[PDB]
């Protein structure tokens, strides 16, 4: 009788939400496979300061290179995840197209927007090009699943949206794999920094 | 805080789907997301 809630993980193939929800350990050992659907659900324990919270992430089997994903996966999703890839700017442009199949099944369900792999250096879809998610009452964040940085701030934005708590906190970060790659953290200063004057402009 | 404990879901005939872990209403048998029969 625990806090629980379905999270769909969308975005083009390639883009790194199988790495990305991977970070999280225990959601890894702890994985469902659906074989109807061709699902694996990771049960996500984040410890809040009002308690536990669940995230059950619904990560594809890469079926998202070759169509569009069938209604059961869709369905009750109670919150969402867009992911694309800062490296390739065609993964960026087809965001509108998961936005628009998530709200067709769930509607207005909060829904957190990802620019993912962001330790690459030669990024190529920058702050300033990152405006899909202003128009449609989205949260934003860079990410790198592969060193784990912002890994919390999509399921903390998330969790406040659906306990209506501006003011919830994470007592503490999961336990994550490793990072396999460094995050310069100079380099997230100034993408941090990017993406402020651009919230202003 | 404390006082504020997050309230556990109170469900009654409500089943959690062992597949994919979807709430289901009392009335069906049948998950509606994963169509795998109550388990
Ligand atoms: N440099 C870097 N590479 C990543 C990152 N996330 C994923 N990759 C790689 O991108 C490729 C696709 O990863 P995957 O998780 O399978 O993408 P998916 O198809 O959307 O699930 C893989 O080679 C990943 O190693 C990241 O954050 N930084
Ligand atoms: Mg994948
Ligand atoms: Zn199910």
């Amino acid at each position: 009788p625990q806090v629980q809630f379905k999270l769909v993980l969308v975005g083009d193939g390639g883009t790194g939400k199988t790495t990305f929800v991977k970070r999280h350990l225990t959601g890894e050992s702890e994985k469902k496979y659906v074989a109807t659907l061709g699902v694996e659900v990771h049960p996500l324990v984040f410890h809040t300061n009002r308690g536990p919270i669940k995230f059950n992430v619904w990560d594809t089997a890469g079926q998202e290179k070759f169509g569009g994903l069938r209604d059961g996966y869709y369905i009750q999703a109670q919150c969402a995840i867009i992911m694309f890839d800062v490296t390739s700017r065609v993964t960026y442009k087809n965001v509108p197209n998961w936005h628009r199949d998530l709200v067709r099944v769930c509607e207005n369900i909060p829904i957190v927007l990802c620019g993912n792999k962001v330790d690459i250096k030669d990024r190529k879809v920058k702050a300033k090009s990152i405006v899909f998610h202003r128009k449609k009452n989205l949260q934003y964040y860079d990410i790198s699943a592969k060193s784990n940085y912002n890994f919390e701030k999509p399921f903390l934005w998330l969790a406040r949206k659906l306990i209506g708590d501006p003011n919830l906190e994470f007592v503490a970060m999961p336990a994550l794999a490793p990072p396999e790659v460094v995050m310069d953290p100079a380099l997230a200063a100034q993408y941090e920094h990017d993406l402020e004057v651009a919230q202003t402009t | 805080g404390s006082r504020f404990a997050l309230v556990t879901p109170k469900k009654e005939g409500h089943w959690d789907c062992s597949i994919c872990l979807v709430r289901n209403e009392p009335t069906v048998s049948r998950c509606i997301a994963c169509q795998n029969t109550k388990s």
